[PDB]
């Protein structure tokens, strides 16, 4: 359940 | 004969003349030792206090600085975890600067209070 | 004739002999003086420099305290959320490190820059 | 054009 997270920049 | 009354008086008149000139040396050496005491405890303050007043100076250089550092680090994004510069966002006041801090700070806590989707 | 040439005599030897010795009583007068104030001179000097080195060392401390103080500051600066257009915290998310205390604050940076930057769904 | 923002 731990978020996929993405890069921001 | 005539010699030795001469040799007499110049001797002891040179005893006199030495006994009078070694106390103009002593006040001599006096007064030059008292001018330059004084002398160098006014050049020794006037230093002290330009120092210390380098140190003020420095001080508040330093402040300055600090404040544009504390700035810039308000302007930017850290990780939570290590304190790095940010590359991921999670939720709120929660950016990451790799998955392994955001795994790390995730079974760590973040599990419980993560305000993401 | 000779009643007067000794006492003649006589003086001009007592005046030479005491010209000779208020000369060399002169500059060894001199040399004393010399003496008295270069010993002087380093005795001040290195006080001087015993004080002022503690006093630096002083600053030196004060300077590392400063800087600790700065670090931690540094860190909590970097656990909080702060406004981008004034520098209080943060209340308001707009997009990525772009947050507001206020909505004021949040127009004034929307047409300061913000908008033409925005990248809010 | 500015979006609309609440308090988080
Ligand atoms: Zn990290
Ligand atoms: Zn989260
Ligand atoms: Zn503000
Ligand atoms: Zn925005």
């Amino acid at each position: 359940s731990m978020p996929e997270l993405s890069p921001v920049l | 004969d005539h010699k030795r009354e001469t040799e007499r008086v110049v001797r002891e008149a040179l005893e006199k003349l030495r006994s009078e000139m070694e106390e103009e040396k002593r006040q001599a050496v006096n007064k030059a030792v008292a001018n330059m005491q004084g002398e160098m405890d006014r050049k020794c303050k006037q230093v002290k206090e330009k120092c210390k007043e380098e140190f003020v100076e420095e001080i508040k250089k330093l402040a300055t600085q600090h404040k544009q550092l504390i700035s810039q680090t308000k302007k930017k994004q850290w990780c939570y975890n290590c304190e790095e510069e940010a590359m991921y966002h999670c939720c709120w006041n929660t950016s990451y600067c790799s998955i392994k801090c955001q795994q790390e700070h995730w079974h760590a806590e973040h599990k419980r209070t993560c305000r993401r989707k």
